[PDB]
């Protein structure tokens, strides 16, 4: 106390520069912050989230806003695909004059930059057209983000902040959040779809002056409660129907095709909004299960306990997980983590297959961006989810509690599951490098007859089963007579099987050997990457090596040069090292992607075919080709408006190999230069007369791991999305 | 095909199946599955005021119990099977044989 | 400050306390073992957490633990 | 009455802090006096860790096994 | 045929691609005398191709779109040629290896010094143990039917 | 010669002898028939 | 026993009626698993018992196999036919509903039961003519009622097989073809095509 950080005791009265930084990186660490109780870790927690939702719109405010003002909306709406979204101006005093020419775009009156977040597609989608909306919008989410920064402290201040016995009612939270967060969200999602986008997409202006004189059906909710429900799907829109008018245009609020819009190439709008109200009834329903204050319902504690085989092959089974899972908030939060990175990998798997936006198909650079962004998230979030796993392991597990259920017998045969992980790891890797290896030295040799091409046979038969008819396998959908396919002949697999067969989208791509080849690699990736995680999390009470490990924290920087050496020993360190493996396997992921698209989107899927199979293909037909345009951003002959990109490109090179300095160099190194800078300073006339205040040191050791690990993965990023959008939009195609 | 025949007809049926032929079954089952309970206490008992049971409107004058809350349930179930069948039987959905 | 903890498995072979660069440990009369003796951490403000007492100690697991805590200007060894 | 395993014993260890932990050793000496929480001393084929190859333990720490 | 593929033998691309690659190898021999030793080589080389090409298209194989051989290992029975008997003698190899080790590692478990014999390879035992790797299929098994192939108390 | 013999299977020769005889004999069975992708004989 | 020369499981002595020693996966290790095991034979026994001659004895009549007489559900004009005659309430709406109130409210009726002796064996309104007097005789009436039971069940596996292995014809239809020509029209063509 009495000097910064007032929340440790212990890191105030450090002499040094250390102070600072153990000051800064230990602030929403609630748990180790001194005088911590109960509900002051509850109650700061709640705020916290309060602050973050008003952020959220904030941000979400701040691109509304700067859409309307400097953006191209008006325009853009007139012709989508013809005029290249603009995000927000440039005004930097440091642009030259032939910058200014290159990057004035889009029509405006000075330099822009081209939006790639696919804002344009969405709200056009969803019903915005003018940019007054997109300014009610913007001063709508700026009024919410007040009221979330109200609420937040209003239940800091006392009698009004809620008790922990408040916090931790778990029935009551998921019967709400079922039957509430998702289910009624959902259902007025589809009521403004019905309301407001349905009908914006056929030529009607519905707004808040004139909603309640607009009958979203001709018929509205007669068909509804009479139970006769059909006829709001009896008159679908002709897919000769061109999306912002009234032509080709239909009545039908609510249906199931499948398909594509012809025009968009995106999902219909009455199928999503058909969705989003049959998930809002799902939900609305499923929300009513478990048990609050009117004596019906599910205890979820029971249910629990009573999940218990006979015979004791798990043990206990599920006995005393509620309390755990209840009073652990790092287990709640490892799990939601887990979920949420689930489900974000699976939005960018289906977003680009699925496009649900008018006229972001044809935005190839939107689409790209918009899926690595996802899978990078989607990775990030997957390695916190296991990192807290482990912190859960090391804080708030009880060993005695927890005697004999599915956790204790998980951590007790931790190390089959360990080695058996490792034998699928090296697995994968051996054969997968093999393989690679042996279709190169082939085509060094000339003799590229002589691969090792495996067909993806697995993989093309499920798609010959969803209806694709190019391998000729004859399954489920693909056949004639199958029951499944004669199921569905009159609802949707008319126009899902015209959209899968389509060869132009990314519905279901053909597939081949180098999709072979590179799906093994992304799961060598995924095995690796869980292996270090699940053996960080494990032994994060303590191993062999260090059977006290538990008593030392999450993160520590070694136990000494004793027993032969304990560098990288704590779980901590197993997710540092466990984040070098995320970024690897989803950059495979990217690059597979992007270069699968990059070929397909020009005509010449071939290419990719032949230069897929061997790593020389991906170095040179793809890194090295892809890459010509964006290095030329600007040269002694000028530059255009990729340069920046370029610049970036650079840049993001930099940051990357200034990471590998606190990588490979440690702390004594450092801590004895540093030592010998504060003598020469304090010998020199004139400067002596400055003193500094806090003791110079060099970084810890878990702190250089951490910022090495984070120039790392910045570079890392910067140097990729540089790449990406220089080359998908410097083709455009 | 007449909406108010079916709801009607299915509700009250639902309500039955509650009433006479499922009541003690989950009664019994409420029963035994107990209130929630965090740490060994119900949610009321650790200090969280609005997790106290309703004990005022759950009391009723039907000779084994039936309520508000289960009228409530049944019905609802008995509405949501009746707007099945009504959706469904109008929907002219057939298929192939 | 790092704490430096002794635990009672120590069979008092003094070789922590030959090897402390900042005589932290110490040896104490005891009863427990043969040599009647066990280690002691009376100066642990001085610790400097080089971890090389536990480096010396045959017991398994060890005898003497430090902990790595609040750092000071002598426990960071520094010279200006 | 001597206490403790013989010497010459076969006794796998209890002790989960140990490197021989479920493992097996030779049982060495075991001291008489008492007042001695670790008397029994147990020789291993295998080294620690730390190149160790004897260690003390508690009588409820050894098991005789055959 | 299965995954689209068509069979190389009556392939196009395929043959077109032998005819390149001898066109291209045959441009070389061209320059050298007709009957040295750098072109006795590429005329073997030539004939060598010529007869890779030949086998391939005699076995069967299957060529897609790229006009080179594609391996099927769904398990169809025509082409148990091209994955499964292969997997099964490199699964005969392998653990004639890793049985041969291990009989090798459990008889010099016994000695005082164990790690001797194993940074100095004592070759009399391990030339009689190789042989056990004729057998190890039924030595295995009835190595686990026993119950002593993997270690119990542990 | 009872040492030559000691020396002589030490790991790093016996290793390198091993991989020399396997190499020589994998040498001659993709010489005797090269370019194989299958086995064809059954 | 159910294979002369192994050993039989210690928890099946014999006394049970039925009991051949036959639990290779040894599923009712623990009693209060076998006892509902026992109560579910039973059942599953009874109901095939009761269908296998309701299968088999309108086919042998004049009208479809077992899979066509249940077909009529799936036309937009679905309406039944018993005995060559159409039964009034025969719309599938109908039929179902009424089918799961009384099998929902009999089933739970039958499970309202804590005995558990009469919860396999009931008896009183259930045995009008009165064949459990003496207790041996019944242990007899026992032994044969789980016989006929498991080879109902059997029966019941083979017609369905049978179905899957020739679409669109029943068990009558089965034993027909195999009676025309033995050897020629057996299992192997299905085996081995
Ligand atoms: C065509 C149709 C007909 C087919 C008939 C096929 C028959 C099998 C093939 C060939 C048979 C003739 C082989 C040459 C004759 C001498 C083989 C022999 O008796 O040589 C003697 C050895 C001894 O066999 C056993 O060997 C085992 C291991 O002993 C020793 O093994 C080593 C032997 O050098 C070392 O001495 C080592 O210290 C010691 O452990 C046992 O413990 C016993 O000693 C002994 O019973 O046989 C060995 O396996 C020597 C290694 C070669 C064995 C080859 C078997 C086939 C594969
Ligand atoms: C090109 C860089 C590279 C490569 C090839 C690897 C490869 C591997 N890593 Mg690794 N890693 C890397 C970078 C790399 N890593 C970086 C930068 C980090 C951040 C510090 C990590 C951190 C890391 C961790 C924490 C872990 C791994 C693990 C593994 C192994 C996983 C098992 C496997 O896939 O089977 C084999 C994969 C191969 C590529 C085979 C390599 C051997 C081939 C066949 C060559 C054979 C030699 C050949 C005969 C030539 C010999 C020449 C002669 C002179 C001797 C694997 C060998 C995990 C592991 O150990 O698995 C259990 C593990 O936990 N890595
Ligand atoms: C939370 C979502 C939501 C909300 C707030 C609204 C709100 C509204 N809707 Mg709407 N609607 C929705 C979802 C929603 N709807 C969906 C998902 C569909 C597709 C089936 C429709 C289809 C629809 C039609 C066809 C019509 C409306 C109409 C209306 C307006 C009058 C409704 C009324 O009072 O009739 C009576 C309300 C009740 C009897 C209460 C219902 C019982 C509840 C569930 C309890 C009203 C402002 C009507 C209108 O004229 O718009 C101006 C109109 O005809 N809606
Ligand atoms: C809802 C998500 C969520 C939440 C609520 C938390 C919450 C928490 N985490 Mg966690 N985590 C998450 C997700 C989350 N995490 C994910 C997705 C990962 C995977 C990367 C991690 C990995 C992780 C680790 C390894 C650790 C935590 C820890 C913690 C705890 C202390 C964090 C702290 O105060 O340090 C202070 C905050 C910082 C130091 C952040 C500043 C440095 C960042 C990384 C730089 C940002 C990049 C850069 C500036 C951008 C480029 C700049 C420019 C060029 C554009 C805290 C309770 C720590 C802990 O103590 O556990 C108990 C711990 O060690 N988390
Ligand atoms: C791209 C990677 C990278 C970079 C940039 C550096 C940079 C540096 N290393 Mg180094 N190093 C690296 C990789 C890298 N290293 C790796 C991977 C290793 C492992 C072997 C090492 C190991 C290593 C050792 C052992 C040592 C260094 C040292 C140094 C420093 C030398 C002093 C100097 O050059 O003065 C000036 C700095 C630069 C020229 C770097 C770029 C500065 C830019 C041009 C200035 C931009 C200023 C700008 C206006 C800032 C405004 C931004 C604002 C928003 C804040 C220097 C900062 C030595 C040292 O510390 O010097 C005493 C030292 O002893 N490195
Ligand atoms: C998992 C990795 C992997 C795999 C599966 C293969 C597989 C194959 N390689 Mg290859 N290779 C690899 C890695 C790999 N390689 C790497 C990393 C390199 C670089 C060094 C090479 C370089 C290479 C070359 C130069 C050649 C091959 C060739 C071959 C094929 C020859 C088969 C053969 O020798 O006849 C059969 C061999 C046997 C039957 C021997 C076993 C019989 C025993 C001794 C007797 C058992 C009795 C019972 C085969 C399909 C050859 C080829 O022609 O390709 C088509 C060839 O020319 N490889
Ligand atoms: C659902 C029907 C059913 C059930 C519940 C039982 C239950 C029981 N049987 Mg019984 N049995 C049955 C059918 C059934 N049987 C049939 C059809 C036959 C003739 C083949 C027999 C022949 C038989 C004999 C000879 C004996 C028993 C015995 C027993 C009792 C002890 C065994 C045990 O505990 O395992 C419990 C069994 C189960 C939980 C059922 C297992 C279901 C699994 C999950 C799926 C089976 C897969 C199956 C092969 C699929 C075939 C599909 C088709 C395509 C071929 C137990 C109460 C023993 C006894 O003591 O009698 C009192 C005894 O000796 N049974
Ligand atoms: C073809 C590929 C499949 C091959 C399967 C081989 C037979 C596997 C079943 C028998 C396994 C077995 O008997 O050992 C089973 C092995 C141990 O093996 C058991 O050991 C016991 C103690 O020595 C007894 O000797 C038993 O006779 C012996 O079977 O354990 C297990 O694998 C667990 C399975 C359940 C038992
Ligand atoms: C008095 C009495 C009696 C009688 C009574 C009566 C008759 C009454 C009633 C009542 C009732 C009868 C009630 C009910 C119900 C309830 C409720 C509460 C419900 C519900 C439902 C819902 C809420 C739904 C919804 C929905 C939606 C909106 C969506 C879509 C559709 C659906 C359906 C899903 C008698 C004489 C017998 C005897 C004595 C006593
Ligand atoms: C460490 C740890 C943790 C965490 C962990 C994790 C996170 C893990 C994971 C994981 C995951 C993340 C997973 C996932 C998954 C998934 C799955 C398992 C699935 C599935 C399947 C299915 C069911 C399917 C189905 C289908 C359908 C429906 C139809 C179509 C086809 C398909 C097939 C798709 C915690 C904190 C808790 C605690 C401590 C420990
Ligand atoms: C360079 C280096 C140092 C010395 C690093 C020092 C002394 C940091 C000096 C940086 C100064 C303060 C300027 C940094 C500018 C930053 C961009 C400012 C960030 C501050 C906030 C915005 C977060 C270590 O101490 C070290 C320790 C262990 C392993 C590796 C290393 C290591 O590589
Ligand atoms: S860590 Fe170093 S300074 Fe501290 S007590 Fe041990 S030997 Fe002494
Ligand atoms: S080194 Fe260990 S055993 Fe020896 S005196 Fe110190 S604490 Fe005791």
């Amino acid at each position: 106390a009495l000097r910064f950080p007032r929340f440790s005791q212990g890191l105030a009265q450090d002499p040094t520069t250390r102070r600072i930084w153990f000051g800064i990186a230990t602030a929403h660490d609630f748990e180790s912050h001194d005088d911590i109780t109960e509900g002051r870790l509850y109650q700061n927690i709640f705020a916290s989230h309060f602050g973050q939702l008003a952020i959220i719109f904030l941000w979400t405010s701040g691109n509304l806003f700067h859409v309307a003002w400097q953006g191209n909306f008006e325009a853009w709406v007139q012709d989508p695909l013809h005029v290249r979204p603009i995000a927000h101006a440039i005004w930097d005093p440091h642009f030259g004059q032939p910058a200014v020419e290159a990057f004035t775009r889009g029509g405006a009156l000075g330099p822009v930059n081209i939006a790639y977040s696919g804002v344009y597609q969405w709200w056009y989608t969803i019903g915005l057209r003018t940019n007054e909306d997109l300014y009610t919008g913007a001063i709508f989410l700026l009024f919410l983000s007040f009221i979330s920064l109200l609420a937040g402290w209003l239940h800091l201040q006392p009698k009004w902040k809620p008790s922990v016995s408040w916090f931790k009612n778990a029935e009551s939270r998921l019967n709400h959040h079922l039957s509430g967060l998702f289910g009624v969200s959902s259902l007025a999602w589809a009521g403004h779809l019905v309301h407001v986008a349905i009908p914006g997409s056929r030529g009607e202006y519905v707004r808040w002056n004139n909603f309640l004189s607009v009958l979203p059906h001709p018929q509205g909710l007669g068909p509804l409660f009479t139970g006769q429900w059909n006829l709001y799907a009896q008159n679908p829109d002709s897919s000769n129907h061109l999306f912002s008018t009234s032509q080709g245009a239909g009545t039908a609020i609510l249906t199931l095709l499948g398909g594509f819009h012809p025009q968009t190439q995106s999902l219909w709008l009455t199928d999503m909004a058909h969705h989003h109200l049959a998930i809002a009834i799902l939900f609305l329903i499923g929300g009513h299960m478990y048990r609050t204050n009117f004596g019906i319902g599910h205890s979820i504690k029971y249910i629990l306990e009573a999940h218990i085989p006979p015979g004791g092959r798990l043990g206990r089974g599920h006995k005393g997980l509620y309390d755990t899972i209840n009073n652990s908030i790092h287990f709640q939060l490892g799990l939601a983590l887990a979920s949420l990175g689930v489900i974000t990998s699976l939005v960018a798997q289906h977003m680009y297959s699925l496009p649900a936006y008018a006229f972001i198909a044809q935005d190839f650079t939107t689409q790209a961006a918009l899926y690595t962004h996802h899978q990078y998230i989607a990775g990030f979030i997957m390695t916190g989810a296991f990192a807290h796993g482990a912190i859960f392991f090391i804080r708030d597990y009880n060993p005695e509690q927890n005697a004999d259920n599915v956790l204790a017998r998980m951590l007790e045969h931790k190390e089959a599951i360990i080695s058996h992980l490792s034998w699928a790891s090296l697995f994968l890797g051996f054969h997968t490098l093999g393989l690679y290896v042996h279709n190169d030295v082939m085509l060094a040799f000339g003799t590229p007859e002589k691969q090792i091409l495996i067909e993806p046979i697995f993989a093309q038969w499920i798609q010959s089963a969803h209806g694709k008819t190019s391998y000729g396998f004859d399954v489920l959908l693909s056949s004639t007579n199958s029951p499944a396919l004669n199921a569905g002949r009159s609802i949707w697999l008319p126009g899902w099987l015209n959209a899968i067969n389509e060869n132009s989208n990314s519905l279901f791509l053909t597939i081949g050997p180098g999709d072979f080849l590179v799906h093994h690699a992304i799961a060598l990736g995924l095995h690796t990457t869980t292996l270090i995680l699940v053996k960080g999390a494990l032994d994060a009470r303590g191993s062999k090596l260090m059977p006290d490990k538990k008593d030392f924290g999450y993160s520590f920087p070694c136990d000494g040069p004793g027993r032969g050496g304990t560098c990288d020993i704590s779980a901590w360190d197993a997710f540092y090292l466990a984040v070098f493996w995320m970024l690897n396997t989803i950059g495979w992921v990217t690059f597979y992607w992007h270069w699968k698209h990059i070929t397909l989107w020009q005509g010449n899927v071939s290419q990719f075919n032949e230069s897929s199979t061997y790593l020389m293909g991906w170095l040179r037909d793809y890194l090295w080709l892809n890459s010509s345009q964006l290095i030329n951003g600007y040269n002694p002959f000028g530059m255009n408006s990729l340069s920046v990109w370029a610049w970036m490109f650079l840049f993001g090179h930099l940051v990357w190999a200034t990471g590998f300095m606190f990588l490979i160099s440690w702390r004594g190194y450092w801590q004895e230069l540093i030592e010998t800078l504060a003598w020469a300073h304090e010998r020199t006339p004139l400067a002596n007369l400055i003193r500094w205040r806090d003791k110079p040191v060099a970084l810890s050791i878990v702190q250089a791991r951490l910022v090495g690990l984070v120039h790392f993965s910045v570079g890392y990023i910067f140097t990729y999305a540089a790449f990406l959008i220089a080359s998908t939009s410097g083709k455009f195609g | 095909l007449n909406p108010s025949l079916v709801i009607s007809l299915s509700t009250g049926l639902s309500l039955f199946l509650g009433r006479f032929v499922f009541f003690n079954f989950q009664r019994e089952n409420v029963a035994k599955q107990g209130l929630p309970e965090q740490n060994g206490v119900t949610h009321f008992e650790a200090g969280d005021t609005r997790a106290k049971e309703y004990v005022s409107l759950l009391k009723s004058n039907d000779p084994v119990g039936f309520n508000i809350v289960d009228v409530l349930a049944w019905g609802s179930i008995g509405h949501i099977v009746a707007y099945y069948i009504l959706a469904t039987s109008s929907n002219g959905y057939d298929p192939k044989f | 400050s790092h704490s430096v903890k002794i635990y009672d498995t120590c069979i008092g072979c003094t070789q922590c306390v030959r090897a402390c660069p900042t005589d932290v440990l110490e040896m104490i009369p005891w009863g427990g073992c043969k040599a009647k003796q066990i280690a002691s951490a009376p100066r642990t403000e001085d610790c400097v957490g080089c971890k090389r007492c536990e480096s010396a100690c045959p017991t398994d697991f060890l005898s003497v633990r430090v902990y790595l805590w609040h750092e000071t200007t002598r426990s960071m060894g520094l010279a200006y | 009455p001597p206490i403790g395993p013989k010497r010459g014993a076969k006794v796998k260890i209890l002790r989960q802090e140990s490197y021989w932990y479920k493992g097996t050793g030779s049982v060495v000496a075991v001291d008489q006096d008492p007042n001695t929480r670790y008397p029994v001393v147990v020789r291993f084929n295998k080294v620690n860790y730390a190149n160790v190859s004897t260690n003390n333990y508690a009588l409820d720490e050894v098991e005789e096994v055959k | 045929d299965i995954a689209g593929l068509t069979p190389c033998k009556d392939s196009k691309q395929f043959a077109k691609r032998e005819k390149q690659s001898i066109k291209k190898l045959e441009s070389s021999l061209k320059l050298y005398a007709p009957d040295s030793a750098p072109a006795l080589a590429i005329n073997a080389t030539i004939e060598k191709t010529k007869r890779r090409f030949d086998n391939y298209g005699k076995q069967g194989l299957l060529c897609g779109a790229d006009g080179l051989p594609h391996l099927i290992v769904s398990g169809d029975q025509r082409h148990w040629g091209e994955f499964i008997t292969p997997g099964i003698l490199f699964l005969y190899i392998a653990g004639w290896i890793g049985w041969v080790g291990r009989s090798y590692l459990i008889a010099i478990r016994d000695d005082k010094k164990p790690t001797q014999k194993e940074i100095i390879i004592d070759v009399p035992l391990a030339t009689g143990l190789v042989f056990r790797g004729f057998s190890w299929p039924i030595a295995a098994y009835r190595e686990l039917l026993n119950g002593e192939l993997v270690a119990k108390d542990v | 010669m009872r040492d030559l013999k000691t020396y002589l299977s030490v790991a790093p020769v016996a290793s390198t002898l091993w991989f020399a005889a396997l190499a020589g004999l994998l040498i001659e069975i993709n010489r005797f028939f090269p370019d194989a992708l299958t086995f064809p004989f059954f | 026993d159910w294979m002369p020369g192994q050993p039989r499981p210690s928890y099946l002595d014999g006394s049970a009626p039925g009991d051949f020693g036959f639990d290779p996966l040894r599923l009712g290790e623990v009693p209060e698993n076998l006892e509902r095991f026992k109560e579910s034979e039973l059942i599953h026994c009874r109901w095939a018992m009761l269908a296998v001659p309701g299968i088999l004895v309108p086919e042998a009549l004049g009208l479809g196999n077992w899979v066509k007489a249940q077909e009529w559900a799936a036309l937009p004009g679905g309406q039944a036919t018993y005995l060559g005659n159409p039964v009034p309430w025969g719309t599938l709406p109908t039929i179902l509903v009424i089918e799961f109130l009384s099998i929902a409210f009999v089933e739970h009726q039958r499970s309202m039961e804590k005995d558990p002796e009469k919860k396999k064996y009931p008896g009183g309104a259930f045995d009008p003519l009165g064949y459990s007097k003496d207790p041996k005789k019944f242990h007899e009436y026992k032994i044969k009622e789980v016989k006929n039971g498991r080879l109902a069940l059997l029966a019941f596996v083979g017609i369905c097989v049978q179905q899957s292995a020739y679409p669109g014809t029943g068990p009558l239809e089965n034993l027909a073809t195999h009676l025309a020509d033995p050897w020629h029209n057996t299992i192997g063509n299905v085996l081995i095509p």
